[PDB]
């Protein structure tokens, strides 16, 4: 199937057997009972080969800072960018004063969380990268995971909804009290990935940026 | 001794027993010595039972009043036998074939085993198959394929087929043959040195704090 | 029980209280969505909003020993605001059984919004909204059709 | 001594897609019934089962052996 041709074409090669099966010990101790040294020398290099992968643990990365803090560019850019959203939302700044106590009290809580958790630096690479593809012509894709229930992402024009309008949470996207993943699994549209890549290698090295294989099964 | 058969019979089940609550109408056999008619044909019309079906009926054409009056497979059991025991079977699409006679067999309660228990029952689109992967190998394109016609050939059903396919069947067999012709003595071990070993229990270790066991250790 | 025809409770006749009411405003006393059940945890029995995601977890995997302890925080939380303990439990019941489909109101609102751009578009000038969607599925002619 | 005169180096799963069928847990389970306490895959150019061998090698308390074949000019 792999090589395109059917069991009984001449031109297949026959280069396997039906020992090729999974064999005990014992029938392979057998099978070379002239050359114990063989089977002896399995076992010997086995104990030689003793490689440590750790996994399903982080590794983290960062922005130009410079010499702040990643945690306190976030505190900055949020507090400003909640600026931004509300002068939008609320252009008359009386109504500004009243309405304001309410997401104040949501940025603090969240931004608690994610500093906390230790996610600064990943939630500004992302929200640039954001910013950067709707100034330039680059369609992003609707899934925001349940990130739409952040009005930190939102303030900083990570996502497009008001959560305190819609009474969305932020504990679904990423709960405090369960250590839960940046799982956020963000997505952009892929005819524009050339134009992402390249932003993306500019920004980090084209070296440290690589596509994922799915399968053919 | 070969011998050469073609049934075409009151049409088919299309799914599961393609003999069940079905019958045989016309036997034509052509027997085969040294890849050679002797022209000894046996050549008979039986019992439908049965109405022929539409379908059988358009393949080559027949009329179920013609088959009324002929004999059943009870009257022709040991003819036929004999006539076919011990000797080689070449069919196509031997399941169809076989599965009607075996089913005729069994119907007359007469003892009488399965065919293919005294006789080597061999498939020729299996071999065609083997040949010509992912072409049509029916009786029609390998006719066309040869140039061979059938089509206007006075003979319609068994007769006609068998003969065509034991010149068929001949010349695939024939076609040209080939030619062609188609432990003990010293031997050092490397034995793993203390820092291996070193590493290897450290990494034991881990499979076994990580894991709950460690074979290699048990 | 949106236009009239049946008594809105929150969220059922007897097993109801006022203090839902907040929670369940914008679907009319029903239980709709995984934030529902979250924002009940905390207004209803006091849950903190990651305790409350804790519950909505514990819920979909549905496993037997997970729930009673749970159901007796639920229990105790609802006594600490007043709230009847019979009435917290055979809400919780209603809430557990509900869960099952409870859909994941961030996932479908991010979504939700694109179709009612989709809208506001088509309805305010479809003279180009209209010739956009058929610019994107040009390539099948069914769609285009 | 404990069990071990013997363990199986050169063994593909169905990740090396050129040949191969049995998916990696399996081969994993099958290994452990025949009371190997190891296990040596070498999949062909590639890694792809590598995550998943040290997943269940992990659950299994057995140990993953590194290998993979290629080829040479």
């Amino acid at each position: 199937i792999h090589d395109g041709f059917t069991l009984d074409d001449p031109k297949r090669p026959r280069n396997y057997s039906p020992q090729q099966y999974m064999r005990s010990e014992e029938e392979m101790c057998e099978l070379f009972a002239d050359i114990p040294e063989a089977l002896a020398n399995t076992v010997e290099i086995a104990k030689r080969c003793n490689v440590t992968v750790r996994l399903g643990e982080y590794f983290l990365p960062q922005f130009p800072t410079g010499d702040m803090s990643t945690e306190d560019y976030l505190v900055k850019r949020a507090k400003e960018g909640l600026e931004e959203r509300l002068a939008f939302l609320f252009p008359d700044e009386e109504e500004r004063l009243k309405r304001r106590p309410e997401y104040d009290e949501r940025l603090e809580t969240e931004l608690q969380v994610i500093n906390q958790m230790g996610f600064p630096g990943y939630f500004l690479i992302v929200m640039e990268f954001i910013q950067w593809s709707k100034d330039n012509g680059v369609p992003v894709g609707p899934g925001r995971g349940s990130g739409a229930g952040s009005l930190v992402a939102y303030a900083l024009k990570i996502t497009d909804l008001d959560p305190l309008e819609f009474d969305l949470l932020f504990e679904r996207f990423l709960n405090p009290e369960r250590v839960s993943m940046p799982d956020f699994d963000v997505d952009f549209c892929m005819e524009k990935r050339d134009q992402v890549i390249e932003h993306v290698a500019d920004m980090y090295g084209r070296d440290a940026v690589s596509q994922i294989i799915t399968f053919g099964t | 001794r070969q011998i050469v058969l073609d049934t075409e019979t009151t049409g088919m089940n299309q799914i599961g027993a393609h003999y069940e609550g079905h019958k045989i109408i016309e036997i034509g056999a052509v027997e085969v010595v040294n890849r050679r008619l002797t022209g000894n044909n046996f050549h008979v019309y039986l019992k439908p039972d049965r109405l022929v079906d539409p379908e059988a009926f358009g393949v080559h054409g027949i009329a179920d009043e013609f088959l009324l009056d002929k004999p059943t497979f009870a009257e022709v059991a040991d003819e036929f036998m004999d006539y076919i025991r011990g000797a080689e079977l070449v069919i196509h699409n031997a399941a169809f074939d076989i599965g009607f006679m075996d089913y005729e067999f069994s119907l007359l309660k007469r003892d009488i085993p399965k065919t293919n228990t005294f006789c080597k029952v061999t498939d020729s689109l299996a071999v065609a198959r083997k040949m010509f992967p992912g072409k049509r190998n029916s009786l029609d394109a390998l006719c066309a394929r040869y140039e061979i016609d059938n089509s206007k050939r006075t003979l319609h059903g068994a007769l006609l087929d068998a003969q065509i396919l034991a010149e068929v069947y001949l010349a695939m067999t024939g076609g040209q043959l080939s030619l062609p012709l188609a432990q003990a003595s010293k031997l050092r071990v490397v034995f793993a040195t203390d820092e291996e070993i070193a590493a290897h229990e450290a990494r034991l270790d881990l499979v076994q704090k990580k894991g709950g066991s460690c074979l290699w250790r048990a | 029980r949106k236009h009239g025809r049946e008594e809105i409770s929150y969220p059922d006749v007897q097993w109801q209280h006022e203090s839902l009411k907040p929670v369940l405003e914008p679907t009319y006393g029903i239980i709709l969505y995984q934030e529902q059940v979250m924002q009940i945890a905390q207004v209803l029995s006091g849950y903190t909003l990651g305790g409350a995601d804790m519950l909505r977890r514990a819920m979909g995997k549905k496993k037997p020993e997970e729930m009673a302890k749970q159901r007796s925080v639920f229990a105790e939380g609802a006594e600490k605001n007043g709230i009847n303990a019979e009435l917290a439990m055979k809400i919780f019941d209603l809430v557990e059984k509900f869960a099952g489909y409870g859909f994941n109101k961030s996932h479908s609102a991010a979504y939700a919004l694109v179709s009612y751009q989709t809208l506001w578009l088509k309805a305010h000038y479809p003279a180009e909204f209209m010739a956009a969607v058929m610019t994107a599925d040009m390539d099948n002619t069914e769609k285009v059709v | 001594m404990s069990e071990p005169r013997f363990v199986h180096l050169r063994v593909h799963s169905d990740y090396s897609m050129i040949d191969g069928l049995a998916k990696t847990a399996p081969l994993v389970k099958k290994a452990a019934a025949l009371g190997m306490p190891a296990l040596a895959i070498t999949d062909f150019t590639n890694l792809c089962g590598l995550v998943k061998f040290y997943g269940a090698g992990h659950g299994a308390g057995i140990k993953p052996i590194v290998g993979a074949d290629f080829n040479v000019q």
